[PDB]
RNA sequence: CGGGGAAACCCAGGUGGAGGCCUGUAGCGAUGCUGACGUGCAAAUCGCUCGUAUGAUUUGGGUAUCGGAGCGAAAGACUCA
RNA sequence: ACACGAGUUGUUCGGAAACUGAGCACAACGUUAUAUCGUUUUGUUAGGAAAGUGAAGGUGGUCGGCCAUAACUGAAAAGGGGCAACAGAGAACCUGGGAUUAUAUUCCAAAAAGAAAUUGCAUGUGGG
RNA sequence: CCCAACUGCAGACCGUACUCAUCACCGCAUCAGGUCCCCAAGCAUAGAAUGCUCUGGUACAUAGAGAAAGGUACACUCAGGGAAGUCGGCAAAAUAGAUGCGUAAGUUCGCAAGAAGCAUUGGCUCUGAGGGCAAAAAUUGCCAACUCAGAACUGCUUACGGCGGGGAAUCCAACUGUAUAAUUAAAACAUAGGUUUGUG
RNA sequence: AGAAGACCCUGUUGAGUUUGACUCCAGUCUGGCUCUGUGCGGCGA
RNA sequence: CACCGUCUAGGUUUCCGUGCUGUAAACUGAACCAACGGGAAGUUCCGGAGUCUUGUUUCGAGACAUCUGCCAGAUGGGGAGUUUGGCUG
RNA sequence: AGUGGUAAUGCGAAACACUGCCAGGUAACAAAUCAAUCCUCCCACGGUGAGCUUUCUUUUCACCAUAAUCCACCUUGGGCCUUUUACCGCGUUGUUCGGAGCGGGGGCUCAAGAUUGAAAAAUGCAGCUCUACGUACUGUUGUGAGUUCUGCGCAUUAACGCAAAAACCUGGGGUGU
C-alpha cells in the first residue's frame, strides 16, 4: 500500500495483471478473429448481390 | 535388478487384502498413474489430478474425463456418434 | 423401545451433508430469452473436483445476457471436456459434446446427460459420473421426448427441456476395489455421517426389530410391507422378489 | 489469568473490600450483636467463580 | 548402467523411498501378575510386564444432536461419581 | 496462615472499534388454545413496494475551460439487521537502563538512554 | 484547487499483580488421579531410549534408635536335579547390540524371516582406502571433517546401561482398527469383498 | 464384620423386552363428500 | 345474421417465414454509462430500440391430486395401558 | 498529459493526476527428498580474569554482545528475453526436459541472503587502577553437527484433491481532452 505502482507493475498494457506471452496473444487474436468475420461478412455480402444479378438477370432471358 | 515377480505397484500392501482383489486394482493404479497423451500438444503428459480431471504436463489443458484412464471405452462410441449425426444435418 | 437408528436420520443433525469443502450446486445456466431463441456461447476456464462427487465439474463464462458483466457457470463436465472449449447453449445451437440444446433438436439415438425433467429446472436426471440418456423417439403431436434413463426405465419428458451432450465425466469409479477400510473412511468423509453399518442383527431388542436372541437371526420374515410404520419397515422393504436374481436384468422401480 | 471482563473485575474487587475484619469500636456500642464476621471468604476454602 | 536373445522378452548391480508395514520413545490405550493397596495416595490408584505409535492416529478451543429421548465400529454401552 | 500497609502505567502488546467459519436466530412471514414454535448461507430474509446512497446535468459563492464547497431534479447498485475465532484472518516499537520491596517491548523528558514506525488534522515552503 | 517532501499538534476504551500445579485449578484436602501450548545444554549411544553432569532449581514431603517373627519390594543369590510343582511353565529364568555367513515346510509369490542355527567383538601401535580450492594440471603446493577395512602386539575375572527365547502342530477370526470409564479386549463389533430390496 | 439374600418362594408389588395375549393409538392405505369452475358429447335410469 | 372498426408494422427467403444481425466438431481477445438521424450550438419531443393488450411473471400440470378439511373402514408391537387364576409334602 | 530499451522490461521530490462500471491478483492455506536462515552446540584463533599444581597439563572453566528502522547494492535458486538453431544434449540425491525452442553468448527480472554505511558507542559485559550505588583507563575460523525460516508449487496417499471474507493491490474502460 505505501509502494509506488512501479513494483507491482510494468510499463504496458495490462500490467501487473498479464504476461508477456499472453498479452501478445491477445493482441493477435483481437486482429485475427476480428478479420476472420470481416473475411465472412464481405463474403456474406458478395454472396446475396450476386443473386441479386442471377435471378434479376433473368428477368431479360425466357 | 527386477524387484518382484508379478506384483508390481502393488507390492506396496505386503501380504494383505486378497490376490485377486489386489489384481483389479493393479490394472487401474498403473492406468491412472500412467501418463496418457495429450492429442492438443502431441505429447505423453496426461496426469490425472482428482477423479475424473487430467492435465497434459507439457499443454497445461485440462481435460474433465474418465475416474482411472484417460478416455473411457464408452466416450468414443460416444464421439463417433456426435461427429456422424452432426454430418446428417449438413 | 427406542428409536431406529433409520427414523434418527431424518432429524438429521449429526447426519447431515459434509458440504464445507463443497463448491456451489452444479446446475445449468437459466433458461432466458437468449436461449429459447438463439444460443449463449461460453469458454470452459476449469475443471474442478468436489468432495462428495466422483464426477468433474466446470466453470464455464458467459457474458450475461443484459448487463456489462460475466457470469461464472458452475456446470458438470462431460468426458472430453476441456480448459477453453467453447461451451455453446441454446436453440440454435450445434450438435456437439458439451453443447446444451432442447431435445426436440437433438437427433434420435443421442447419448444426452443432465436432462432435465421438466424445463427450466437446471439439469436434474443423469448427473452421476459415467452415466448418460439415450434418446429413443420425438412426438410432435403431444410436443414430447421418450429417453431411456441410466436405470433402463423410460421416461417421456417435454421437448423444450434442454440436455447436455456426452457421457458423465469421472465414469469408470466403481470398477477399482477399495481394499481398505481406511479408504472407505475418506470415501464419505466429504459426503454425510453414515459410515461404518452395523448390522440389525447385531444389535438388542430396544434398538432394531432385527436385534436380541441368542444367535444372530432375523426372527421373522425380513420382507416388510409397503404399508409399515417408521421403526416397523426396516429389512427388504415391499421386496416383489428376493434372493439371488437368477435369469435376466429386471430394471427396478414402480 | 489476564482476560478478565471489567464487570467480573468490579465483582472481584468488591469481595476484595468485603473481605476485611469487623473493627474494634464496633464491638463497643450499646446494643451490640457482632464479635466476628461471619463472611470472612478465603480463596482456597470456598470459591466465587465469577 | 551392465549381461543374455533372431525376436518376444529375460537376467543382474545400484537408485528411489512406498505401506491402515515392523522394532521402539513421547502420546493414546490397559494384557498378565488374578502383584501392591483394599477403613487406600485414590468412591478404581500404584508397580513392573504388555497393545499400538503415518494413521479408520492423538488433542485444544469453538459449535451441533438429548430424556421414552440423544448418540453409539453395538458393550443395552455412554448422556457431569 | 493472620494483622497492617502497599502493588498491575501502552498511539504500536491482547481484545474491541473492524473480518469471515461451523453455526445462532432479531425483523418479516407462517403456525400454535399457548410463542417460550418454525423458516432464517445451496448466494443469503420476508406475497416480497426493507436501497435516504447518489453518475451526469441544471441553479449561483470560489480556485486557474479543470477543480473544490453549498441547495433542486435522477442514471446506476436485487437479495433486512446483528452475532459467533484472547490459537484462523487482520495487527504501525525496538533495544539499553543504577527504572521496583513488588510492574514493564507499558515506566525513562531536553543529550527523553534513545532509534523509529504509523493514523487523523493542520499550517508554511515548493510544484501543477 | 491538487500534490510532494517535510513540519506543528493530538493519538481515546478495557485487560496487564501472582499462579498454571507432587501446594495456587478439578477430585470435600496442601489428594501418588487428571489437566492445552512455547523454549530445551554436555558426554556415552542409532538415540527426546537409558545412565551421569555445567546453568536454573532443590534437600519439601513426621523423624530418631535399631538384626525378632511375619510381610511388601520399580532387590538379590542358591549345590545336585531340571516342570517331578501346578487347573495351567502362573512367577522367575533364559534370549539380546552390531557385523559376516546361513536359513525349512507352507504361500495370496508379497512373505514366512531377526526362521532356525553358527562365528566375530577389548586395549594398543600402525597400514590402506573413501576428498576439497588455489596456481600427461595424468602434478606440484596447502587443508578440514569423519567413516570403514586390514595388520602385527597385548589382555580378559566374559565384567555399566539398553536390548527377540526358539520350534512342531490343532481351534477360531482374513488383516490394521473398535469395544462393556469401575471384574469380561474376546472367537464379539467394524472392515474390504459378496448379495438383495425400495426408488426416475 | 460388611449389606432389610443379588438364589428360591410369597404378594391380587414392579419394570426392561417379546408376541396370531387383552384393550386401544399414531402412521400407511382405501371409499365418501368437499375444495371444484367452463364447454361439446357418450354410457345410463 | 352480413359488413365496418379495434387491426399496425417486420430479420431472413423466393408467397414462405415467425421475431430473427453471431456459430454448425471444438483451441482461454474485446464489448457498459448512445452514437447518429428527424420533426418542431441549448432545450423539449421522436426514431435508433416495431406497435398492441378482453389484464394472467413465465413454463408444466389442471378441476385431476402433486391441494384442503371432515366423516368411514382395513391395516397397524411402530407405540401406549394392563393382564398372564388357584390348590400343591 | 508521462517516458526509455529489438525485447524480457526500466525510470518516481511535487501530474507517470482521478476512478460510476468491469476483470484479475493479495489475503489464501499442501507431503516426502535434498539443500538448509535466525539461533544453538562443537572445533579453531586469541585477550582478560579465575581454578589446579609432589608430578604432569603451550593447560581446565567463564566471558568475548550488536535490537528495530533506513541507505547503497556479490552470490545461488526460480521465471523470461534476444541471438545462434538442436535429435541427441542439459540437469538432479531423486521418479525429466527440449522446434509448443534444448544447449551455448549476451541480457531483463524475482526470491532468499551476503557486503559497505546511518543507528552504534555514547550502549553492554568482564577486568583493573586511583585518592563514594566514586573515578581514570584495558579487551572486544569452520566442505563440523542440529536447525521448516526459505527453496515450495495446478503442492501428498487420494473413490482424501486440502475454508471463507473484510481490507488492499494492479489493470480494463472512462475522465483530465
Ligand atoms: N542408439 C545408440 C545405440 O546404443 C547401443 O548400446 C546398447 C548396447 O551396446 C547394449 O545393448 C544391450 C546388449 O548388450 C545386448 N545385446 C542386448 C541387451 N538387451 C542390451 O541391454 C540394454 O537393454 C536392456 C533392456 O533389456 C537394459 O536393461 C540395458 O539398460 C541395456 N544394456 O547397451 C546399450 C544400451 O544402453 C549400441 N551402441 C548401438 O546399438 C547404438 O549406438
Ligand atoms: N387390525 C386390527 C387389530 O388386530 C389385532 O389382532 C390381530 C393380530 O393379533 C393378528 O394380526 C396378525 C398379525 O399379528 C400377523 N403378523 C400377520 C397377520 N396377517 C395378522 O392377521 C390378521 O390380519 C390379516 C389381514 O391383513 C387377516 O388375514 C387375518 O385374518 C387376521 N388374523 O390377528 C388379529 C386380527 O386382526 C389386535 N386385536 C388389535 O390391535 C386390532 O384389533
Ligand atoms: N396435515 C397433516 C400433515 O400432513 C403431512 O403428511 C402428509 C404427507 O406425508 C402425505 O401426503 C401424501 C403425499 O406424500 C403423496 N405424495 C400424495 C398424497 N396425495 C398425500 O396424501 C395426503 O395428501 C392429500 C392431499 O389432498 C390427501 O387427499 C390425502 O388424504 C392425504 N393422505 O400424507 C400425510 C397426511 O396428509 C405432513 N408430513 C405432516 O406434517 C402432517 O401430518
Ligand atoms: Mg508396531
Ligand atoms: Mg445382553
Ligand atoms: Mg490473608
Ligand atoms: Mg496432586
Ligand atoms: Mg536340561
Ligand atoms: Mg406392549
Ligand atoms: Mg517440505
Amino acid at each position: 500500500r505505501l509502494a509506488s505502482r512501479h513494483e507491482k507493475s510494468v510499463s504496458r498494457a495490462y500490467g501487473g495483471v498479464l504476461s508477456h506471452d499472453q498479452v501478445r496473444d491477445r493482441v493477435v487474436r483481437a486482429f485475427l478473429v476480428e478479420e476472420q468475420r470481416i473475411v465472412k461478412q464481405a463474403l456474406k455480402e458478395h454472396s446475396k448481390m450476386k443473386l441479386s444479378h442471377k435471378r434479376t438477370a433473368n428477368k431479360k432471358k425466357s | 535388478a527386477k524387484r518382484t515377480v508379478k506384483m508390481g505397484v502393488m507390492g506396496r500392501y505386503g501380504t494383505r487384502y486378497g490376490a485377486n482383489p489386489r489384481k483389479r486394482a493393479k490394472k487401474l493404479e498403473v492406468s491412472q498413474h500412467a501418463k496418457h497423451f495429450c492429442s492438443f500438444c502431441g505429447k505423453f503428459a496426461f496426469r490425472r489430478k482428482a477423479v475424473g480431471i487430467w492435465r497434459c504436463d507439457g499443454c497445461s489443458k485440462t481435460v474433465a474425463g474418465g475416474a482411472y484412464t484417460l478416455s473411457t471405452p464408452n466416450n468414443s462410441t460416444v464421439r463417433s456418434t456426435v461427429r456422424r449425426l452432426r454430418e446428417l444435418a449438413k | 423401545g427406542k428409536t431406529v437408528l433409520s427414523c434418527r436420520k431424518g432429524n438429521g443433525s449429526v447426519y447431515q451433508v459434509h458440504g464445507h469443502k463443497r463448491l456451489g450446486p452444479a446446475k445449468l445456466r437459466i433458461l432466458d430469452y437468449a436461449e429459447r431463441h438463439g444460443y449463449m456461447r461460453g469458454v470452459v476456464k476449469s475443471i474442478e473436483h468436489e468432495a462428495g462427487r466422483g464426477a468433474a465439474l466446470a466453470r464455464v463464462e458467459f457474458r450475461h445476457p443484459y448487463k456489462f458483466r460475466r457470469v461464472k457457470e458452475l456446470m458438470v463436465a462431460p468426458e472430453g471436456m476441456f480448459t477453453g472449449q467453447s461451451v455453446f447453449c441454446g436453440q440454435k445451437a450445434p450438435l456437439a459434446i458439451g453443447n446444451v440444446l432442447p431435445l426436440g433438436q437433438i437427433t434420435e439415438g443421442c447419448i444426452v446427460c443432465n436432462v432435465e425433467a421438466k424445463p427450466g429446472d437446471r439439469g436434474t436426471l443423469a448427473r452421476a459420473s459415467g452415466d448418460y440418456c439415450i434418446i429413443i423417439s420425438h412426438n410432435h403431436e403431444t410436443g414430447r421426448t421418450r429417453l431411456k434413463l441410466p436405470s433402463g426405465q423410460k421416461k417421456s419428458v417435454p421437448s423444450t427441456s434442454r440436455a447436455m451432450i456426452g457421457i458423465i465425466s469421472g465414469g469408470g469409479r466403481i470398477e477399482k476395489p477399495v481394499l481398505k477400510a481406511g479408504n472407505s473412511f475418506y470415501r464419505f468423509r466429504g459426503k454425510r455421517n453414515c459410515w461404518p453399518k452395523v448390522r440389525g442383527v447385531a444389535r438388542n431388542p430396544v434398538e432394531h426389530p432385527h436385534g436380541g436372541g441368542n444367535h444372530q437371526h432375523i426372527g421373522h420374515p425380513s420382507t416388510v410391507s409397503r404399508h409399515s410404520p417408521p421403526g416397523q419397515k426396516v429389512g427388504l422393504i415391499a421386496a416383489r422378489r428376493t434372493g439371488r436374481i437368477r435369469g435376466g436384468k429386471a430394471v427396478k422401480g414402480a | 489469568g489476564r482476560f478478565k471482563p471489567l464487570a467480573v473485575k468490579k465483582k472481584y474487587a468488591k469481595k476484595m473490600n468485603q473481605n476485611k475484619p469487623v473493627p474494634y469500636w464496633i464491638r463497643l456500642r450499646t446494643g451490640n450483636r457482632i464479635k466476628w464476621n461471619e463472611k470472612r471468604r478465603h480463596w482456597r476454602r470456598t470459591k466465587l467463580n465469577y
